RNA sequence: AUCGGACCCUAUCGCGAGCCGUUUUAGAGCUAGAAAUAGCAAGUUAAAAUAAGGCUAGUCCGUUAUCAACUUGAAAAAGUGGCACCGAGUCGGUGCU
DNA sequence: TCGCGATAGGGTCCGAT
DNA sequence: GACACGTGCCTGGAGACTAGGGAGTAATCCCCTTGGCGGTTAAAACGCGGGGGACAGCGCGTACGTGCGTTTAAGCGGTGCTAGAGCTGTCTACGACCAATTGAGCGGCCTCGGCACCGGATTCTCAGGCCTGGC
DNA sequence: CCAGGCCTGAGAATCCGGTGCCGAGGCCGCTCAATTGGTCGTAGACAGCTCTAGCACCGCTTAAACGCACGTACGCGCTGTCCCCCGCGTTTTAACCGCCAAGGGGATTACTCCCTAGTCTCCAGGCACGTGTCAGA
């Protein structure tokens, strides 16, 4: 797999973007947005993993997202934690 | 472990006229989790702040109206004063 | 803008992820393979990832939709976006 | 695989590795030292840079100058012996105070006074005789017996400048006689010395008109006249008579001065430039030596009769001023001369006297001339004159080939035309008619010559013997006797087919084809040219042992050299087909494994305009190395053509195939672009250490600073004046030093300047040396000798050359982008305006692009931000013109020292590098020649 | 009544949020009361987002709550808000 | 009142922060920030003080409601 | 001179509100909360050490919002834009 | 509680030829104070989490990992791994 | 001593008694506290290191919390830890 | 591309010769102004040096040329830092090693 | 700046490897 | 097809006992805080002028919005297995608890020395000015 | 030309010589906190077993993706305008600061006592699953 935030359509982020308000949308802006999740995804994913090592568990579960969310600070909901 | 069947008690004294979906039973779940650690979490550093241990409910009042904005503070500040009165009378 | 007010109706009504699940599952698949691999993956976790992430993009597009407006200008920059994250403090 | 193309100029020479596909190889060297990068890949074309080989001339000059000033003393010296005699009976002190007379009194041995010694005495001297001219006419008029010191002091005044031999012989001027006209001007017949009394006479004119000046500015313009005399600094009078004013400015000041005031003498006298001069004069050298001879003996005549030893050593004095050393003896070293070739036939010392005993002129001067070259078929036979009358049949056969007792044997010259003459023998009416040729031309003495005939004299007549010495030869042939003859008698008579002289020498079936079958620093420096092309030729040479040594030792396929405004070309390309092909088949034939090629710059610019690969100088350094690569491919790109060509209207039209409106149009025009594309370039500059003068040759007045050098040991700089000197390699100084009021011994790693002065003594003893200069803790082995035009380099690729020890050369050369270039000869020259248009972005993007450039590299916040904001003022003015400006431009960052420069018309000074702290820092890189290998080491240790 | 919550008039488990803190090892000894407030604040808390939920349901045409409701309620109140500003509602939708 | 934090000091703290030119309406909305900020936070800290039933305020405290405020500064005795 | 103080006082550490009027300003603020608490220099010095820090990260982006906006200098609108961004401000 | 002396025998370890001032003792004091209390607490969390009612090392090192971003964290780790053997040595 | 067990100048003894009082578990391994130390001994020599570097750049050889401001902050990964931190007295980063 | 000659035109190199110029000191500056202040008076010349100086001591030589760094060495001179391929903003990358 | 001598070296011819 | 209600059983929540130590409570001492006062003082404040700092309109270049036409694997789903979560059940390494020991480590103390302040050089340096052997 | 010295103006930065004061820095005396030996039952380590749900796997459909043409209207550069704080001069103010009085309250301490943890034991509220039904896309 390569370049699958790229494979986040640009259209997906244009949804994103206009739900967001913005009157205009460039390109620049979405290979920036693309950067900008790739950032976020990673420290989340780092994070998320490190407790599923934790956990002595080969699997990830959700209640170990909703753990490293509010590691992050942006705790969530619908799952407990 | 679930606050579930508390949900529906209260939502239907609250409001009858009205159903609740399994999301939202999670949702609601985890948002009373989010507030319980939260209260329990401020309560006990405060209760170690205060060098004693116990944890009387007035370290549960302070913890709540540093956390919940004013009016609404004082409308849980009743609520609990309300629930603790009832509670030595029974 | 006649269909454009439109698209932010329809934005705001629904519910709907706006990223097709496939694009977001393979590559949190290949990210997490990337720390360590022999790893399993939790589908609602990966929803659950979805939703934040969406909504994440959500915050920080508002966010440079403010920088925008005081900046006179309908036309957002990713510079505008940088700042907010600077100013949020997301690094 | 591989060949090498060589653009060599007066101080860049580049050279480039190409493959079979024009391309150019990149490989990756090891970088030793002990820094992070241990091995770094560079591409294979890059140039030499070096300072240009100065000419010998000006070591002549200094030469001839110093052996004149040892001769002069010499003489000074001769005359001081002589009259020491009865100099002791008036006293010795008196010379030793002439030699004190430079030294101040608190240094004084004796007075102040040098004649005399007191007040009273000297005054009077100098009151009755203001200058040595005046006692020059007393002596020479007056026959009362004088103090010896007078005489003294006339006789080595009149010898320390005696004037100059240019008419030989001996003259009475009496104003044959029309030589000395303009200067004289004084009656002859009132003294035999009109000298002295000319130059009394410009010493009245200069008096009165002194005076007369001085009143009429006290008059007309007193404010004027204290303003200007005051001061010598406006180059007035005042300027004239104590500071270094030029009487030509003087008189450019004075010309408004005159004509504002109304005087007419004065102004009419200034036209003729002869109103106000100093005694000496810059033209008077013009001065013939024959009548301070003339002077001189009626000096001695007025005075020899009361002093003894005067009339004893009268004739020794004669000689002393009159004597000259003979130009075709040269040096009068005792054999310990590498240039002198005197033979001596007595071993002591050579005086005004001996030398008619001493020296053998005849030997010597034959020595001198044969030094000359010899003949150049075989080096060891001498060449033979010009006019050689075997030379002259020759040479009228060598002529004759294709076709004479009448006519060459009587005429002087014969017309059908042709080039030969024998003319010489005609005036004259075999083995001694060339002896006599040869004495002709090698000797030019007529004594010497009459000398050297006397041994055939007895032939003859007497009067033959003067027609003779009337009549010299000059000049050389090209080939001696023996080799000439035999081939004389067959050009006299050769049977049916007259063969050629050259034919003969190629003809291998006499036995004279026979007879003909008979380092590296060392033989360059013996061939024929400037010294800088000896430089540049020795550099390109070791370039290309270096070259392939990177190819260890893979010869290449063709080796191209080029060299603009010819046989010194040549001279290179049989030095390196010499040195580069040491291998040789059995038929004992050398093989060009390696091609060689020469080539015309006239078709690489024609391929260059053809193509858009238009250079520009003022870019920087790294388009001329581009050159080579274009030396080589274009030149490759010819050899496979045509193999006609590499043996050497079609050759006027050679292009035809070089445009499609061996070879390819895409693949090599594509590399060829690639190549102006690729940034690094392999420019080196060239370190050693300056050779040269001391210091400037300018002398300054005293003061109290350490930056004097005395001119002499015991003559305080901060007193006596005298420095300023130019520095040779610096000292890496790591030690420990004094510092503060504690002189706490703290370690300082720096630079410390060593002028050529220091050169001796520091490397006779650098600890000594150091130790003088205060430093402790001398680390022998740490002691780094720093060359001048050493290279460093900072972070961002900036780079420091090693100037001075205090001062720093640019090293970085931004690399330009062949658009970029394309477009500026475009603009400097229908489709190119459209273009412009189309450009004026790009335009705007050089700028720029020069303009980060600059801020990254040399970091000048001030003239960056001047030329900026004239850029964004002018930037509506014309294209072309603000591209030529641009041109301007490109030197801001050029390689070496900083330069001023008018962006259209604001100028930018120079902005210099007055500090070494941050090479302290940098990496201190020794580089080998070529620049292929390198050693970067930090000085911190 | 067995349950304490029902005695006090309460809808929480006070027994089960007491064992709650208990896990949480916020300190060896907790007070009895202090159950008994929490369940208090908790039940006040979710009635309050439970009435707005409705609400807003009634707004919506729809008698069930959805989980999108609650997000809703909450972006529409500020107090709310500035205690969860932060907090991420799955399927909350954007701010309306 | 507020006003002890003159619009010189609100100046120092501009320049501090890099503020190029100071708006005369600056000092004022920086006054109601600050206000707002000071309202927030020694409301927490005598709550805190309250709860330990000691009128006057301890430094500990106030680091301590600094940290729930979520910003944190150290050295005073924390 | 504004280059020159902005160094100044960057470099410098030393608070920049003198601290009297601040403590009279504290303790009227807590007037307006509970009368009698009583004010311990070092907590005076902590409130205004820690008012100093928010102010200047507030300043931070206050000039940050300047390059931006194409701006020179700054507005009251720079100051009220950043606080929505941290979202501190309601 | 102080841990002044324990901080300035590690400065001469690490500095010897510098000093400290009383200020910044007590700033790094409430900095070994606030680091501390972040990671026990991340110990704490992930103990309960796991349902793990002991402390250990691993997962106190897990907290590190994840608070911790520095790429010689690890080496700290490696550091407290050497520690752990040099505890085991002990 | 238990420190010198593990030759480390962290106040092991220390640290197992916060952790045991603060109650953040029930149970400590023996390990935790000493491995707790090493940590915390690692970051504060990284801050000294920085501060004392700082200082001797600064021509002062006592480390005023200036030097432990300009280095926390100008390292970009103490800067992400500690970056919610205020350093009293420590000014602003010299950032133009 | 070369060869000798002839004619013209230049450069280089070597040698013998001057003359300035410069920098000190010798050309008693005078009065008033003690002292800054002004006037006046002169003002031209002379010695010694013209790279420090060295030894080979010569009526010589001391600015040409050569000259990364190490070792071999006196000097000379040699060696001393890969090979292939993909790219190019001062060089990036892969493999054997 | 004067002299004197010598070598190259460019550019055009008269003959030839 | 998801929710509300019906449904049956157990273990967590409750009711009561016990004993204990945390905490509240009052009592006393002294300390930091408040206050106020006084005697300065540099910073605050008012005003002024100007200069850059603000600001908007237009025009253009251009890039994004919009429409149209084309492409493509996401969604659905239809299909089967097995990987490791996860639950239980036994073994045991250890941490706590207990008691015993030990001085090491902290606050309080004074003295001095370790930078800090400054008034005056002091260095060096730099960016441009000068100047530099010839008839 | 050019490019080093230097010097020169000047002046940019250094350095520090002398002085001076307050926090380092170390002793004084003391004890609580660290350390250590020995036991118990307990958290969890780990194995067995399982059995679900995550992995694997792919292709028919098509709506969203992808691409491209055009224009339209948006960014901003430029210019022209308009004026509002910054720097500073001058005056005012309470900032600064040193002092003590003083007692309320904070710290510290012993008394007392209830409320909470642990334990026993009581027993049903709620766990999860099925069903019937009705809101929903």
């Amino acid at each position: 797999l390569r370049d699958n935030i790229q494979g986040i359509t640009k259209p997906a982020i244009r949804r994103l973007a206009r739900r967001g308000g913005v009157k205009r949308i460039s390109g620049l802006i979405y290979e920036e947005t693309r950067g900008v999740l790739k950032v976020f995804l990673e420290n989340v994913i780092r994070d998320a993993v490190t407790y599923t090592e934790h956990a002595k568990r080969k699997t990830v579960t959700a209640m170990d997202v909703v753990y490293a969310l509010k590691r992050q600070g942006r705790t969530l909901y619908g799952f407990g934690g | 472990e679930s606050y579930s069947i508390y949900v529906y008690k209260v939502l239907k004294q609250v409001h009858p006229d009205t159903g609740i979906s399994s999301k939202a039973m999670g949702i609601m779940n985890s948002f009373v989790n989010d507030i319980f650690e939260r209260i329990a979490g401020e309560a006990s550093r405060l209760a170690h702040y205060n060098k004693r241990s116990t944890i009387t409910s007035r370290e549960i009042q302070t913890a709540v109206r540093l956390l919940l904005p004013g009016e609404l503070a004082k409308h849980a500040v009743s609520e609990g004063t309300k629930a603790v009165t009832k509670y030595t009378s029974a | 803008g006649t269909v454009a007010l439109r698209e932010i109706r329809r934005y705001q009504k629904s519910t709907e992820l706006l990223i097709r699940k496939l694009p977001f599952q393979r590559l949190v698949r290949e990210i997490a393979q990337d720390f360590k691999t022999d790893l399993r993956f939790q589908s609602s976790a990966v929803m659950a990832l979805q939703e934040a992430c969406e909504a994440y993009l959500v915050g920080l597009f508002e966010d440079t939709n403010l920088c925008a407006i005081h900046a006179k200008r309908v036309t957002i920059m990713p510079k505008d976006i940088q700042l907010a994250r600077r100013i949020r403090g997301e690094r | 695989k591989y060949s090498i193309g060589l653009d060599i100029g007066t101080n860049s020479v580049g050279w480039a590795v190409i493959t079979d596909e024009y391309k150019v190889p990149s490989k990756k060297f090891k970088v030793l030292g002990n820094t992070d990068r241990h091995s770094i890949k560079k591409n294979l074309i890059g140039a030499l840079l070096f300072d240009s080989g100065e000419t010998a001339e000006a070591t002549r000059l200094k030469r001839t100058a110093r052996r004149r000033y040892t001769r002069r003393k010499n003489r000074i010296c001769y005359l001081q012996e002589i009259f020491s005699n009865e100099m002791a009976k008036v006293d010795d002190s008196f010379f030793h105070r002439l030699e004190e007379s430079f030294l101040v009194e608190e240094d004084k041995k004796h007075e102040r006074h040098p004649i005399f010694g007191n007040i009273v005495d000297e005054v009077a001297y100098h009151e009755k005789y203001p200058t040595i001219y005046h006692l020059r006419k007393k002596l020479v008029d007056s026959t009362d017996k004088a103090d010896l010191r007078l005489i003294y002091l006339a006789l080595a005044h009149m010898i320390k400048f005696r004037g100059h031999f240019l008419i030989e012989g001996d003259l009475n001027p009496d104003n044959d006689a029309i030589l000395l006209s303009d200067i004289l001007r004084v009656n002859t017949e009132i003294t035999k010395a009109p000298l002295s009394a000319s130059m009394i006479k410009r010493y009245d004119e200069h008096h009165q008109d002194l005076t007369l000046l001085k009143a009429l500015v006290r008059q007309q313009l007193p404010e004027k006249y204290k303003e200007i005399f005051f001061d010598q600094s406006k180059n007035g009078y005042a300027g004239y008579i104590d500071g270094g004013a030029s009487q030509e400015e003087f008189y450019k000041f004075i010309k408004p001065i005159l004509e504002k005031m109304d005087t007419e003498e004065l102004l009419v006298k200034l036209n003729r430039e002869d109103l106000l001069r100093k005694q000496r004069t810059f033209d008077n050298g013009s001065i013939p030596h024959q009548i301070h001879l003339g002077e001189l003996h009626a000096i001695l005549r007025r005075q020899e009769d009361f002093y003894p030893f005067l009339k004893d050593n009268r004739e020794k004095i004669e000689k002393i001023l009159t004597f000259r050393i003979p130009y075709y003896v040269g040096p009068l070293a005792r054999g310990n001369s590498r240039f002198a070739w005197m033979t001596r036939k007595s071993e002591e010392t050579i005086t005004p006297w001996n030398f008619e005993e001493v020296v053998d002129k005849g030997a010597s001067a034959q020595s001198f001339i044969e030094r000359t070259n010899f003949d150049k078929n075989l080096p060891n036979e001498k060449v033979l004159p010009k006019h050689s009358l075997l030379y002259e049949y020759f040479t009228v056969y060598n002529e004759l080939t294709k076709v004479v007792d009448l006519l060459f044997k009587t005429n002087r010259k014969v017309t059908v035309r042709f080039n030969a003459s024998l003319g010489t023998y005609h005036d004259l009416l075999e083995d001694i008619l060339e002896d006599i040729v040869l004495t002709l031309t090698l000797f030019e003495d007529r004594e010497m010559i009459e000398e050297r005939l006397k041994t055939y004299a007895h032939l003859f007549d007497d009067k033959v013997m003067k027609q003779l010495k009337r009549r010299r030869y000059t000049g050389w042939g090209r080939l001696s006797r023996k080799l000439i003859n035999t081939i004389l008698d067959f050009l006299k008579s050769d049977g049916f087919a007259n063969r050629n002289f050259m034919q003969l020498i190629h003809d291998d079936s006499l036995t004279f084809k026979e007879d003909i079958q008979k380092s590296l620093h060392e033989h360059i420096a013996n061939l024929a040219g400037s010294p800088a092309i000896k430089k540049g030729i020795l550099q390109t040479v070791k370039v290309v042992d270096e070259l392939v040594k990177v190819m260890g030792r893979h010869k290449p396929e063709n080796i191209v050299i080029e060299m603009a405004r010819r046989q010194i070309t040549k001279h290179v390309a049989q030095i390196l087909d010499s040195r580069m092909n040491t291998k040789y088949d059995e038929n004992d034939k050398l093989i060009r494994e390696v091609k060689v090629i020469t080539l015309k710059s006239k078709l690489v610019s024609d391929f260059r305009k053809d193509f858009q690969f238009y250079k520009v100088r003022e870019i920087n350094n790294y388009h001329h190395a581009h050159d080579a690569y274009l030396n080589a491919v274009v030149g490759t790109a010819l050899i496979k053509k045509y193999p006609k060509l590499e043996s050497e209207f079609f050759y006027s039209n050679i292009m035809n195939f070089f445009k499609t409106e061996v070879w390819d149009k895409g693949r090599d025009f594509a590399t060829v672009r690639k190549v102006l594309s690729m940034p690094q370039v392999n420019i080196v500059k060239k370190t050693e250490v300056q050779t040269g003068g001391f210091s400037k040759e300018s002398i300054l007045p005293k003061r109290n600073s350490d930056k004097l050098i005395a001119r002499k040991k015991d003559w305080d700089p901060k007193k006596y004046g005298g420095d300023s000197p130019t520095v040779a390699y610096s000292v890496l100084v790591v030690a420990k030093v004094e510092k503060g009021k504690s002189k706490k011994l703290k370690s300082v790693k720096e630079l410390l300047g060593i002028t050529i002065m220091e050169r001796s003594s520091f490397e006779k003893n650098p600890i000594d040396f150091l130790e003088a200069k205060g430093y402790k803790e001398v680390k022998k082995d740490l002691i780094i000798k720093l060359p001048k035009y050493s290279l460093f380099e900072l972070e961002n690729g900036r780079k420091r050359m090693l100037a001075s020890a205090g001062e720093l050369q640019k090293g970085n050369e931004l690399a330009l982008p062949s658009k970029y270039v394309n477009f500026l000869y475009l603009a400097s020259h229908e489709q190119k305006q459209l273009f412009v248009e189309q450009h004026k972005h790009y335009l705007d993007e050089i700028i720029e692009q020069i303009s980060e450039f600059s801020k990254r590299v040399i970091l000048a916040d001030a003239n960056l931000d001047k030329v900026l904001s004239a850029y964004n003022k002018h930037r509506d003015k014309p294209i072309r013109e603000q591209a030529e400006n641009i041109i301007h431009l490109f030197t801001l960052t050029n390689l070496g020292a900083p330069a001023a420069f008018k962006y259209f018309d604001t100028t930018i000074d120079r902005k210099r590098y007055t500090s070494t702290k941050e090479v302290l820092d940098a990496t201190l890189i020794h580089q080998s020649i070529t620049g292929l290998y390198e050693t970067r080491i930090d000085l911190s240790q | 009544a067995k349950t304490r919550s029902s005695r006090a008039g309460l809808q929480f488990p006070v027994g089960r949020v007491h064992r709650l803190l208990r896990k949480g090892n916020y300190s060896e000894r907790v007070g009895a009361g202090a159950p008994v407030y929490l369940a208090a604040v908790l039940e006040y808390l979710t009635a309050e987002i439970l009435e707005l939920a409705g609400n807003a349901a009634r707004d919506n045409k729809k008698t069930r709550i959805i989980p999108r409701h609650l997000q809703l309620a909450i972006r529409n109140d500020e107090e709310l808000n500035k205690l969860l500003g932060r907090v991420t509602i799955a399927q909350g939708g954007v701010l309306p």
